[PDB]
RNA sequence: AGCAAAAGCAGG
């Protein structure tokens, strides 16, 4: 039922040598074959032609880091230098309100000097993030003593708070007519932001953090039973896995991570317009003892009306902190470190007696990164999926089919490691550790530049075994990597030590 | 003492150890600000590339058309959509020539279906464009929208309840001049794909904003991608509609066709890759020329009726999405510009890179939204682009190369793997530099950069890696291991079951898929509060379970959600639980349990209350 | 809390509150809470019939082919 | 409330002593509203100091 | 101020 007016379109779209659906129609049923097309390639310019190569040894040569100011945390949350003040082990029947069991555990601790700031911030205004301080300590003195044990408490709004989240910031929407008049107005501010020098400082918090922290963090129940072989093989790999996780502080940082997001996503869904006070709160069992449910720092939640989920959320974060600024003034350039006196420390021989200092930063995360941070239990999972291929990739290669040889003998075989003039082994126990954080950190600092280091990283990586085992490799265009991996190397420092990895890779692999 | 995954990578092999650089287990980066500069950039560069092309302005439209095909031969390296017609055809005539048969088998399945097909199948879609709101809507109601509007058309189709007739009639009334939208507002309309841009595109920095079309084009692509799934499925080269292990078998299976070297006097390479600007350099035309030949010998109308898809991809006026929001410096005020008036303000409000990108789109704009067809709509499942590369494939017969070399493999939509065989590095050289030749010449742009090439045995092919013999998998991403959030009764149900099909499916190992029910089970009990009757833990309603923990007679026969374990694990889990758990329980509870005097019809089942 | 929606019929058969007196059904059909289910398991009509394994006697073969 | 929350082993009140004077369902409504009262309060109000 | 990026939020 073409109507003919598509016949007319169509016409139209064919090429040019045919002005017809019909005669186009009768060449094609009538068509054969010529051999047209070696006359099309003789025919053809010789300089459209792809040259293969030998990606030589020498060839690739160390991808060079961006320079500029240094390297700079952005994460929603300290990961070395936090603390926690702990609840002391109570009872199994008494649930909480978190406030309660928060206010309970800075009630616990005497320590509390007068807030005096210790960083410059160099920006903004230091003394208004001191007294937003103040009125939270206010505030929870206030309410717990002397009212009637609100659940939940949204702070006053003050110029310190209104100040640090800027509800006055907003500008507001008008039609185009009205505002074409004015001249100051421009699209956007639109462009790449400025570059990042890695330094030594992510480093050190990676390091800390794939460390093993004392507590066990993790429970685990029951499922049934086991009768089949490959249920079996299953089980004994699952507990291998969160034994020896469990024990991390990247795990800790999960814990800690899902439990801060699920209360933002809980408020910002249940509560817009209302500064909102919530403890970075979470539920640990001691080895030891009962459940011990840590107060790691406060929150100030901003207000929160999500029209889309890609939509930012700004807010206030106060975790404390033992270890002094000053001495990696480069690792934050945003925090605001306010001074509160000290904490009497116990170690082997004496007292400590160091000082405490209180990094109250601002922030703003999202929802979506709040979904995607309370699913990071996902990330444990990913990191077990990825230790299972490499064993069952190494059962096909060999078919002992042996997890056993692997989980637990004490056997140098994994190198994660690098030493001045030396390269460490380490057994499955540290690599499972470091596997784990490493996926942590792409939770936490996931940004489209790793998402692009990552394939591009992925594709040499592949060519650099395909050439290690002298399998001939080849590679037609192979600066266009080098400078699209410097294109995505622009600012973030987990991307940065990544292309520092990769480099200390080509160099001691000598590829 | 400093630290390193990367030397790890070092000494294990690389396709194993793969999925460390799989980083993907956060959140995608999206896509905040509008995509239409994307949009505009997109478009930009496959101009560009066919810009040798001539093009002609459509009647009735106002719009310039490129036609690349029957341009020039290209002059550099790099990429450019130019090819001919006759290399398809006689492409697909050495097709037809090595499978007999498989062209009218799968013209009589085609035939078979659209005579049984019915309307009722397209509208469980996601996301269809509808015209009148001029926004992306769902598909049901684009499907109560598209019939009542034709109920108010002369025609009679949506009552017929079939589906050609449907079509036909759609395109009988839009041959209309009136709805009350003119002949042209309403082609311009009709036509229109809307911008969106991409989110979750893992593995870029920058987006690639993929359009989508609306239904009345739906149904077309649906016969179309049907004849290209049957054919396909009688293929052994195809990659898309093969699937599971099943495809895991054919990768295998092909690079063991062409690895096995008898009288191996002769060095061979493998290439892999990812044919870039796939979505750009490809072309209607092609499809079309494709179309026509390959349902030779058949009734007319059929040969019509599934022509038309290539057609309106060839011409075709996608918007450009929301706009921009301008913004005051000093006087701090704000507003969003809908670039529908875009070709009507200054170039001086914008940024530079913003600017010449706008003067090089200005004059493409009629209406306002931009009007092009060099290329093909990006993110569609075609797949009849692979039944187009596979052929290239296919030529490496050595009958038809009719030389020493010769290559074969696989191609998906934007993956391809060739196995290649010549008697030295030269003549590997010769025969590669003549295929990269050969597979521009029918306008597919093999890009130079993001591509390599080594000996036989390990290669990559959509993420599904191929050691020598090891076939390692990362095709997609776990996804949430969390509860449904509909009832106690079938939550579980469904969790188990999405369980099963990802491990059935996909590479989900038993290690981890126990562990996957272990935090399934763990969420179920904390949404539902309802933890083990014999334990410690207090909530709400852990009275009744304390009591009804001690009432029973069948202590571990119970079910999850009241008290009961979960006795699922990686043997049995496409069963429900209450058949796992029925005869371990007694007739008091069985009882209470299976009674149509229960409100709950299953009586753990339930509908919650609207919010 | 009241996730349930279900009948007026159900409210006959059961009551407003347990023994501990936390409420199983509420007004502004009624309300009916989770812990109203758990009561119904505790004590409720006890009958021995076999007809609901209609089709769900099915499953039970699928068991058997494994055990 | 923690400590009676701790407990369970609550039957149906019935009485079990004829008072001989008074009215026994009386008393035995008076600890159902307690309980009720008690559960009420705690699992769905702000947590009032005194009831 | 911040978040985070080759465009947006910082309430409507």
């Amino acid at each position: 039922e073409i109507t003919g007016t598509m016949r007319r379109l169509a016409d139209q779209s064919l090429p040019p040598n045919f002005s017809c659906l019909e005669n186009f129609r009768a060449y094609v049923d009538g068509f054969e074959p010529n051999g047209y097309i070696e006359g099309k390639l003789s025919q053809m310019s010789k300089e459209v032609n792809a040259k293969i190569e030998p990606f030589l040894k020498t060839t690739p040569r160390p991808i060079r880091l961006p320079d500029g100011p240094p390297c700079f945390q952005r994460s929603k949350f300290l990961l070395m230098d936090a603390l926690k003040l702990s609840i002391e082990d109570p009872s199994h029947e008494g649930e909480g309100i978190p406030l309660y069991d928060a206010i309970k555990c800075m009630r616990t601790f005497f320590g509390w000097k007068e807030p005096y700031i210790v960083k410059p911030h160099e920006k903004g205004i230091n003394p208004n993030y001191l007294l937003s301080w103040k009125q939270v300590l206010a505030e929870l003195q206030d309410i717990e003593n002397e009212e009637k044990i609100p659940r939940t408490k949204n702070m006053k709004k003050t110029s310190q708070l209104k100040w640090a989240l800027g509800e006055n910031m907003a500008p507001e929407k008008v039609d185009f007519d009205n505002c074409r008049d004015v001249s100051d107005l421009k699209q956007y501010d639109s462009d790449e932001p400025e570059l990042r020098s890695l330094s030594s400082w992510i480093q050190n918090e990676f390091n800390k953090a794939c460390e093993l922290t004392d507590s066990t963090w993790i429970e685990l129940d029951e499922i049934g039973e086991d009768v089949a072989p490959i249920e079996y093989i299953a089980s004994m790999r699952r507990n291998y896995f969160t034994a020896e996780v469990s024990h991390c502080r990247a795990t800790e940082y999960i814990m800690k991570g899902v439990y801060i997001n699920t209360a933002l996503l809980n408020a910002s869904c249940a509560a817009m317009d209302d500064f909102q006070l919530i403890p970075m709160i979470s539920k640990c069992r001691t080895k030891e003892g009962r459940r011990k449910t840590n107060l790691y720092g406060f929150i100030i939640k901003g207000r929160s009306h999500l029209r889309n989920d890609t939509d930012v959320v700004n807010f206030v974060s106060m975790e404390f902190s033992l270890t002094d600024p000053r001495l990696e003034p480069h690792k934050w350039e945003k925090y605001c470190v306010l001074e509160i006196g000290d904490m009497l420390l116990r170690s082997a021989i004496g007292q400590m007696s160091r000082p405490m200092f209180l990094y109250v930063r601002t922030n703003g995360t999202s929802k979506i990164k709040m979904k995607w941070g309370m699913e990071m239990r996902r990330c444990l999972l990913q990191s077990l999926q990825q230790i299972e291929s490499m064993i069952e990739a190494e059962s096909s290669v060999k078919e002992k089919d042996m997890t056993k040889e692997f989980f637990e003998n004490k056997s140098e075989t994994w190198p994660i490691g690098e030493s001045p003039k030396g390269v460490e082994d380490g057994s499955i126990g540290k690599v499972c550790r470091t596997l784990l954080a490493k996926s942590v950190f792409n939770s936490l600092y996931a940004s489209p530049q790793l998402e692009g280091f990552s394939a591009e990283s992925r594709k040499l990586l592949l060519v650099v075994q395909a050439l290690r085992d002298n399998l001939e490799p080849g590679t037609f265009d192979l600066e266009g990597l080098y400078e699209a991996i410097e294109e995505c190397l622009i600012n973030d420092p987990w991307v940065l030590l990544n292309a520092s990895w990769f480099n200390s890779f080509l160099t001691h692999a000598l590829r | 003492m400093d630290v390193n995954p990367t030397l790890l990578f070092l000494k294990v092999p690389a396709q194993n150890a793969i999925s460390t650089t799989f980083p993907y287990t956060g959140d995608p980066p999206y896509s905040h600000g509008t995509g239409t500069g994307y949009t505009m950039d997109t478009v930009n560069r496959t101009h560009q590339y066919s810009e040798k092309g001539k093009w002609t302005t459509n009647t009735e439209t106002g719009a310039p058309q490129l036609n690349p095909i029957d341009g020039p031969l290209p002059e550099d390296n790099e990429p450019s959509g130019y090819a001919q017609t006759d290399c398809v055809l006689e492409a697909m005539a050495f097709l037809e020539e090595s499978h007999p048969g498989i062209f009218e088998n799968s013209c009589l399945e085609t035939m078979e279906v659209v005579q049984q097909t019915r309307v009722d199948r397209l509208t469980q879609g996601r996301q269809t464009y509808d015209w009148t709101l001029n926004r992306n809507q769902p598909a049901a109601t684009a499907l109560a929208n598209t019939i009542e509007v034709f109920r108010s058309n002369g025609l009679t189709a949506n009552e017929s309840g079939r589906l050609i007739d449907f079509l036909k009639d759609v395109m009988e009334s839009m041959d209309k001049e009136e709805m009350r939208v003119n002949k042209r507002s309403y082609l311009i309309r009709a036509l229109t794909l809307n911008t969106m841009t991409k989110d979750a595109e893992r593995g870029k920095l920058k987006r690639r904003a993929i359009a989508t079309p609306g239904m009345q084009i739906r149904g077309f692509v649906y016969f179309v991608e049907t004849l290209a799934r049957s054919i396909c499925e009688k293929l052994e080269q195809s990659g898309l509609p093969v699937g599971g292990n099943e495809k895991k078998a054919k990768l295998a299976n092909v690079v063991r066709k062409m690895m096995t070297n008898s009288q191996d006097t002769e060095l061979s390479f493998t290439i892999t890759g990812d044919n870039t600007k796939w979505n750009e350099n490809q072309n209607p035309r092609m499809f079309l020329a494709m179309i026509t030949y390959i349902t030779k010998n058949q009734p007319e109308w059929f040969r019509n009726v599934l022509s038309i898809a290539p057609i309106m991809f060839s011409n075709k006026m996608a918007r450009l999405g929301k706009g921009y929001m301008f913004e005051s410096k000093s006087m701090k005020l704000r507003t969003q510009i809908p670039a529908e008036m875009l070709a009507s303000i200054d170039l001086k409000y914008f940024n530079e890179s913003t600017r010449k990108k706008i003067e090089k789109i200005r004059p493409l704009l009629i209406d306002g939204t931009a009007s092009l067809s060099p290329g093909m709509m990006m993110g569609m499942f075609n797949m009849l682009s692979t039944v187009l590369g596979v052929s290239i494939l296919n030529l490496g017969q050595k009958r038809y190369t009719k030389t020493t070399y010769w290559w074969d493999g696989l191609q998906s939509s934007d993956d391809f793997a060739l196995i290649v065989n010549a008697p030295n590095h030269e003549g590997i050289q010769a025969g590669v530099d003549r295929f990269y030749r050969t597979c521009k010449l029918v306008g597919i742009n093999m890009s130079k950069k993001k591509s390599y090439i080594n000996r036989t045995g390990t290669f990559e092919f959509t993420s599904f890696f191929y050691r020598y013999g090891f076939v390692a998998n990362f095709s997609m991403e776990l996804p949430s291991f969390g509860v449904s959030g509909i009832n106690e009764s079938a939550d579980m149900s469904i969790g188990v079951t999405v369980i099963k099909n990802n491990m059935i499916n996909n590479d989900l190992g038993p290690a981890t898929a126990q562990m996957a029910l272990q935090l399934f089970i763990k969420d179920y009990r904390y949404t539902y509060r309802c933890h083990r009757g014999d334990t410690q833990i207090q909530t709400r309603r852990s009275f009744e379970l304390k009591k009804l923990w001690e009432q029973t007679r069948s202590k571990a026969g119970l079910l999850v959600s009241d008290g009961g374990p979960n006795l699922y694990n990686i043997r049995n889990l496409h069963i429900p639980e209450v058949c796992l758990k029925w005869e371990l329980m007694d007739e008091d509870y069985q009882g209470r349990l299976c009674n149509p005097l229960n409100p709950f019809v299953t009586t753990h089942s339930w509908i919650p209350k609207r919010n | 809390k009241y996730p349930i929606t279900a009948d007026k019929r159900i409210t006959e058969m059961v009551p407003e509150r347990n023994e501990q007196g936390q409420t199983l059904w509420s007004k502004m059909r009624v309300m009916v809470s989770p812990l109203a289910v758990t009561w119904w398991n505790r004590n409720g009509p006890m009958t021995s019939t076999v007809h609901y394994p209609k089709v769900y006697k099915t499953y039970f073969e699928k068991v058997e082919r494994l055990k």
